[PDB]
């Protein structure tokens, strides 16, 4: 049946390329041989017999088996390498993970400079991110790596998260100790950057947020290369963490030792003044500093910007192929 | 989609060690002792109750599809909690399992590990995920037990007594094959309505519902009695069979 | 890690901007001609221009503006460059010593910012109390020129208006006021604001808000006499000062797009304006002076003067000399004179400063058998097309061959002893139902010609409607002598065929020499081409005859002979076909991974593929199993301009960006991962756009001359005109001028104080790197122009490596002839 995982061959794919470098492996696109689909196979790694599978796939199988949404990146089986016969130990064969097969990824479609975001595409690009978020927020599932490389874009105009290797459940009754440095620097909430665990599940609307207004800009917001350059940046456009704003703050491991330059005042709205006044006050509440101020995915849907967002008119982002030419 | 992962008590007759010759008593204590070997070795590595039946919902499933003659129990099981503690997030060193279980095992059952133990186990890791396929996600009666035992509302006591004698239910069912005859939800109410008749309480009165004497119909649709008293007899079973005696 | 050198043999030859002061005396009247980097400073005389110095700069020079603030005797002259460099200068000249002040400096980028779709555009007060910069949507940023601001510290004003289209401060206002065209979802406007120095804000402006023609693109600001604003359309030109609003719409402007102004008489009763098809024009204002003492304006005229160069800025000069700064074809100075010649025309052109102009392709031949080698570049755009022969003749001897049209792509054909050119004019639809050209060209001027009559797509069945007056490419084939340069015969094109590439050789087993040329069907409606052909042709005996042609699905961006075989990019598709024993394409195998393999190069069996957005990917022929392999990929996404194979471990890749990177195999066979990572070994902001790279040299060789410290040579051409080498050098030699650079780089005095670290520095809008694995030539031959003290001082403490002494300190002497042989290569 189509439940029966991990005894397909790989032959079924006609490897196309290699798309990209991954964590436990290299992603190749593919070809499926009898369909015609086009598919991802990300490369599991066993032979090293390290510590077995690695805990990062078996967590984007074990979420993504259970997350059904149309912004959510799906996995169609996972199939495997000719295998040994009747020589289980000595099979060194890898597993590989099957995904759809998504043309573009933000950062690339960024990096290029060739995409112009209007109005009505970010909305329809924050919208499906954010009702995606909310799936995965109402399940109590955390993605906790939300940055420009793991946002999957179709020509259609259709938007998938991805990378969820370093995604965890969250129960709010139990606080758990968790790993602080767990998003890329860049989207990385202040809590994280000041040490907190056993985080919010806000921390990815913070990633969400600097997206937002990369969007606009077409910049990322915040780009530093160590910790505390970075919570200076934050700093500068969103306020100090102080103890009025954030009134926790004193209660995280660095607070007193990462004291920002000065204790300055937020200018959110001043340097995002050319931002439509839906928007910025979006980015305002996803750029909160505190995460018991920082809205919920639900509160950005039930904004005036995403709200009255009318998803079956997904809008292509403008992509130049031919301006080059 | 998803598989399905439920048999009939009349299946087990025929599981592949049954067909090789194993007795079904032999099968059913050779169930227990790996179980229980779980249990053990994840206890003293300190596990959270979730990742010991995880990997005891593993060990019964592998043994569905494979012969206890030709697949070590104490090795599989070993196995089975290595996965475990990666799926539930309580992950432990393949050589901290096999020390652990190098001191609560004999040297003949130690001996199922052979010359190398961490290879045994580590090896088996490619064929348990296929055998499971891959369905790593495992809901357990746990959850059920207390969900619905936050709708009951009355004597603190009473309840709590009712929860704590259906947790024990819970946990020596693991040594049974009801993991895989029932869904948990099914476990969790059986469980809930043995300690009730133990105790000579009346759940319903604990309900919102407390003129509907099925109280189970309002957690769990669709569940014959005949299926409760079934798995409450498997359950007293154990503690016939052995020397044991209800919590109560 | 990789090591190479990149030095500059042709500088920039196209003129971004011209502006006419009292700069370098308060006597003088001064033309500043500014080409990308460079400044050059010119006094004007009897002879239309004096030359009298020339600077580069650490940046591209994008606002250049003279102003003379109370209290100075002569200009002072503002710079931005395009990485938002600012700098206020001042010549000084001691007798013969002449040096360039950096009067005040600093770096105006915003944290955060939307870079303008227009551009940036850079205004100076009629007072000048102030600098207005519009660098990003939403925001106007405010220089004030006080005398306390040497850093050019500055404040934005909140812009209602995100979309602005030019903005230029007027003349005749009790305040600073800014008047600026803007567009918004219900058309463009014109609006006015007032800038308060003290309140830093705006205040309302003195006239009100106008609705303007949708494609109104210049503000005119008008002297004080008349006062007010023209703005500049397509079809309209209009004035609005207050209440006064006059509109004039000439039948001849709506031809062709207008792009330049200046203004002829200093009152504004005079103004020039320019249009892309090259004709040259004068906007007239009638003066109606009445009888309450004040001067209004009657009726706006234009007349037209003759044919200029297109031209990118207009500068006029005092005495009816106007100089013609042209970025698409030959810069100029023309006389104006007041009667017309016999053909109607008061233009006649005096001088013609070449500009290499668009370098759209080049390539390397040996034209006489001197192994010295010449280049011929593919130059210009429009009526100023052309073809270029460059041979290293320090100067260039460059002999120019008009075509009139656009070139494409160039190929020599030796068996032929001519060239193969691509190349496209402008036709127009008229009452015929066809289309007319406006100019005779190559295309039409060829001895003998042909056109396809392939049926391919001729089942059609898909409408594209014709609007008289719209624009269409006509795409031909030109056969051209390579000793006469007399075109021998043009081939055209399907219509709405466009050529995109074009190769010479000879395939598989056939003696042939042909012409290969792969097209595209390119329709209005369609975002990525769907129908294509690779057409072989041969030219025997004065007539290009049709060998073959094979349809593919697509556009054929990029071929390349393949050991016999013909590599071809059909958008997304890598394919090779064999030429069979019946004179036809034979598909042999595919590549599919790509997202537009613009780009195609080869070394042996190996294929390095540039694509939109994915870099380069080395791809390999299997000759055992007859399909490709990837070898690697450069994961890190870049836009690609051009690539180029250094050797069979080193890639060059140019960038969107302006920048260079090379990519090395990762040559680590630990794991299977690390070969397919291509990892970018050198990173470079070369501040040109490189469309082609070509090996080849223009040096001469009788043998006698040691090899240079260099290996290999690699030239290329950009859009700005600049033609460039990329050479390789060994561990040792790289280390001694990089360390060299950094000692340079602390004695040298830059314009405008700007960092060279910080100039050659990796830049997208969203990263910035420090550069490595290059050697900037020009700064290191720049050793040999500076003082020997300076010399004494950059060689002090030098050390060399890996040689006979281990350690082995520098003398000034021995470094100035290690440059020296440094500047052979170019
Ligand atoms: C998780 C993101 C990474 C990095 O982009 N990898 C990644 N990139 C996907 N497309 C991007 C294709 C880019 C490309 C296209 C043509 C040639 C070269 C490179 C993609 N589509 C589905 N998946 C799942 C396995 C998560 C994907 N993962």
């Amino acid at each position: 049946t189509e439940s029966d995982w991990g005894k397909r061959c790989v032959d079924k794919f006609d490897i196309i390329g290699i798309i990209g470098e991954g964590t436990y492996g290299q992603v190749y696109k593919a070809k499926d041989k009898d369909t015609g689909e086009l598919v991802a196979l990300k490369k599991v790694r066993l032979d090293n017999e390290k510590e077995g599978f690695p805990i990062t796939a078996i967590r984007e199988i074990k979420i993504l088996r259970q997350l059904i949404h149309r912004s959510v990146v799906n996995m169609k089986e996972i199939v495997t390498d000719k295998q040994d016969a009747l020589d289980f130990k000595k099979d060194k064969g890898a597993f590989y993970l099957v995904f759809e097969y998504m043309d573009h990824d933000l950062m690339g479609l960024l990096e290029s400079g060739l995409v112009h975001f209007s109005e009505d595409h970010i909305k329809s690009f924050m919208k499906q991110l954010m009702e995606g978020l909310e799936y995965c927020h109402k399940k109590n599932f955390l993605h906790r790596d939300i940055k420009c490389s793991n946002i999957l874009l179709n020509n259609s105009g259709q938007i998938k998260l991805a990378d969820f290797g370093l995604a965890r459940l969250y129960n709010s009754e139990e606080s758990r100790p968790y790993t602080n440095k767990v998003i890329t620097l860049w989207y990385r909430p202040p809590e994280l950057l000041l040490g907190e665990e056993r985080y919010t599940p806000a921390i990815d609307v913070w990633s969400c947020g600097c997206i937002l207004g990369e969007l606009f800009t077409k910049k990322p917001i915040f780009q530093a290369n160590l910790e505390l350059a970075q919570l200076e940046l934050i700093s500068r456009l969103c306020g100090s963490p102080c103890p009025a704003v954030w009134p926790d703050v004193i209660r995280l491991p660095y607070f007193n030792t990462m004291k920002p330059k000065k204790q300055y005042r937020r200018r959110l709205r001043e340097e995002f003044s050319f931002i439509p006044s839906a928007a910025l006050d979006l980015l305002d509440h996803m750029l909160t500093l505190d995460p018991s101020k920082r809205c919920t995915a639900e509160q950005t849907l039930q904004s005036d910007f995403l709200k009255d967002v009318e998803l079956s008119k997904m809008a292509p982002p403008d992509l130049p192929h031919w301006q080059d030419c | 989609t998803k598989p399905c992962w439920y048999w009939d008590k009349k299946d087990l007759a025929h599981t592949p060690s049954q067909l090789e010759g194993l007795d079904p008593a032999t099968e059913a204590r050779y169930r227990r002792e790996g179980a229980r070997f779980i249990f053990d070795v994840g206890t003293r590595l300190g596990l959270h109750y979730d990742t010991l039946a995880t990997g005891i919902i593993y060990f019964h499933r592998f043994y569905m599809f494979h012969s206890f003659k030709q697949f070590p129990r104490y090795v599989t099981g070993a196995c089975c909690l290595f996965l475990a503690g990666k799926v539930e997030e309580t992950p432990k060193k393949c050589k901290d399992i096999i020390k652990t279980a190098r001191s609560l095992l004999n040297d003949v059952q130690f001996g199922q590990f052979g010359d190398d133990p961490k290879e045994e186990v580590m090896v088996l890791e490619r064929i348990l995920l296929q055998t499971i396929k891959f369905d790593l996600q495992v809901e357990h009666p746990y959850q059920f037990l207390l969900k619905y035992a936050k709708q009951l509302k009355g004597d603190k006591n009473k309840i709590q007594k009712l929860v704590q004698m259906a947790w024990t239910f819970v946990n020596d069912s693991l040594c049974t094959t009801l993991s895989l005859q029932w869904e948990p939800e099914i476990i969790a109410v059986a469980v809930m309505y043995l300690a009730g008749r133990l105790c000579k309480f009346e759940i319903q009165e604990w309900t919102s519902k407390p003129m509907y004497r099925r109280w189970w119909e309002q957690f769990v649709q669709d569940v014959p009695v005949d299926v409760l008293e079934d798995i409450c007899h498997q359950i007293l079973d154990l503690y016939s069979q052995g020397k044991q005696q209800m919590p109560h | 890690m990789s090591y190479n050198y990149v030095v500059t043999a042709q500088k920039p030859t196209a003129v971004n901007g011209c502006v006419t002061g009292h700069f370098t005396s308060a006597e003088d009247l001064n033309l500043l001609i500014a080409k990308n980097t460079r400044l050059e400073i010119y006094v004007v005389t009897a002879e239309g221009l004096r030359p009298v110095k020339e600077v580069g700069m650490y940046g591209k020079i994008a606002v250049m503006e003279l102003f003379r603030p109370k209290g100075e005797s002569k200009d002072l002259l503002f710079i931005l460059t395009a990485k938002y460099n600012a700098c206020i200068l001042e010549y000084k000249q001691s007798g013969e010593s002449i040096d360039i002040i950096t009067r005040a400096h600093g770096n105006v980028q915003d944290r955060i910012g939307r870079p303008s779709e227009t551009g940036i555009i850079g205004i100076i007060d009629p007072e000048c109390r102030m600098i207005g910069l519009r660098l990003y949507d939403g925001l106007f940023k405010v220089i004030p020129l006080d005398r306390d601001n040497k850093e050019l510290k500055a404040f934005n004003i909140r812009l209602e208006e995100l979309h602005v289209i030019d903005v230029k401060f007027l003349y005749g206002c009790q305040a600073p006021t800014i008047c600026f065209v803007y567009q918004d979802p219900q058309g463009r406007h014109v609006k006015t604001y007032e800038v308060s120095l003290r309140e830093k804000e705006f205040n309302k402006g003195p006239w009100k808000q106008e609705n303007v023609e949708a494609e109104a693109s210049m503000v005119i600001a008008v002297p004080e006499p008349f006062g007010g604003a023209i703005i500049i359309g397509q079809e309209s030109i209009t004035y609005h000062n207050g209440d006064k609003y006059l509109a004039i719409a000439p039948p001849i402007i709506k031809q062709s797009t207008i792009v330049c102004h200046n203004r002829v008489d200093p009152n504004g009763s005079r103004y020039l304006l320019g249009d892309m098809e090259g004709r040259l024009f004068m906007l007239l204002l009638e003066k109606e002076e009445q009888m309450d003492g004040t001067v209004t304006l009657k009726d706006l005229r234009v007349e037209l003067l003759g044919e200029t160069s297109i031209a990118e800025c207009l500068t006029y000069l005092d005495n009816g000399v106007v100089f013609v700064g042209s970025r698409l074809g030959d810069s100029q100075l023309v006389k104006l004179n007041v009667d017309s010649n016999e053909q109607g025309s008061y233009v006649v052109a005096m001088e013609t400063f070449t500009n290499l102009g668009p370098i759209v392709d080049m390539c390397v031949v040996d034209l006489e058998r001197q192994g010295q080698g010449q280049l011929v570049t593919c130059s210009g755009a429009f009526k100023e097309g052309s073809l270029r022969i460059i041979r290293n003749g320090q100067k260039l001897h460059i002999r120019t061959v008009p075509l009139y049209e656009s070139p494409r792509k160039i190929c020599y054909q030796e068996v032929s002893q001519c060239f193969g050119v691509l190349s496209s004019r402008i036709e127009v639809q008229d009452t015929s139902g066809g289309t007319t050209a406006l100019r005779p060209s190559a295309s039409t001027q060829a001895l003998s010609s042909s056109v396809s009559s392939s049926k391919l797509f001729s089942s059609s069945t898909a409408p594209h409607e014709t609007s008289f007056g719209e624009e269409v490419e006509v795409h031909n084939l030109l056969i051209i002598d390579q000793h006469t340069f007399e075109v021998l015969h043009a081939h055209q094109f399907l219509q709405n065929e466009y050529a995109l590439s074009l190769v010479s050789c000879k395939l598989g087993k056939d003696p042939n020499t042909y012409f290969i040329v792969g097209t595209a069907m390119v329709y209005p409606e369609e975002a990525e081409p769907k129908q294509g052909r690779i057409v072989v042709f041969q030219y025997s005996d004065g007539k290009l005859q049709t060998v073959a042609e094979k349809e593919v699905k697509g556009a054929v961006y990029s071929m390349v002979e393949f050991n016999g075989k013909l590599l071809a990019s059909i958008n997304s598709t890598v394919r090779l076909y064999e030429w069979t024993t019946e004179k036809e394409l034979r598909t042999e195998c595919n590549h599919y991974n790509n997202i537009m393999a613009l780009y195609l190069k080869t070394k042996g069996d190996f294929i390095l593929v540039g694509d939109l957005m994915r870099s380069v990917l080395l791809l390999a022929y299997k000759p055992m199993e007859g399909n490709f392999e990837e070898i690697a990929r450069d994961f890190n996404p870049n836009w690609m301009s051009a690539v180029e194979i250094l050797d069979d471990d080193n890639f060059l890749g140019a960038e969107n960006a302006f920048n260079l990177f090379v990519c090395q195999k990762d040559s680590a066979a630990t794991t299977d991962e690390e070969r397919q990572h291509l990892q970018e070994v050198g990173l470079f902001h070369l501040g040109e756009f490189v469309n082609v790279f070509c090996h080849g040299s223009l040096v001469m060789q009788n043998l006698g001359e040691t090899s240079t410290p260099t290996q290999g040579s690699v030239l290329f051409g950009t859009v700005n005109g600049m033609i460039g080498l990329v050479t390789s050098l060994s561990e040792s030699w790289y280390n001694l001028l990089l360390d060299m650079q950094n000692r340079l780089n602390k004695v040298i005095k830059s314009v405008g104080k700007i960092e060279h670290s910080f100039w050659r520095s990796f830049h997208t809008e969203r990263k910035t790197e420090p550069a490595t694995g290059f050697i900037d030539g020009d700064l290191i031959e720049s050793f040999l122009d500076i003082s020997r003290p300076k010399m004494q001082e950059v060689v002090a403490n030098l050390q060399y490596d890996d040689g006979s002494g281990m350690k082995r300190e520098a003398t000034a002497d021995d470094l100035i002839k290690v440059v020296e042989e440094l500047t052979r290569i170019h």
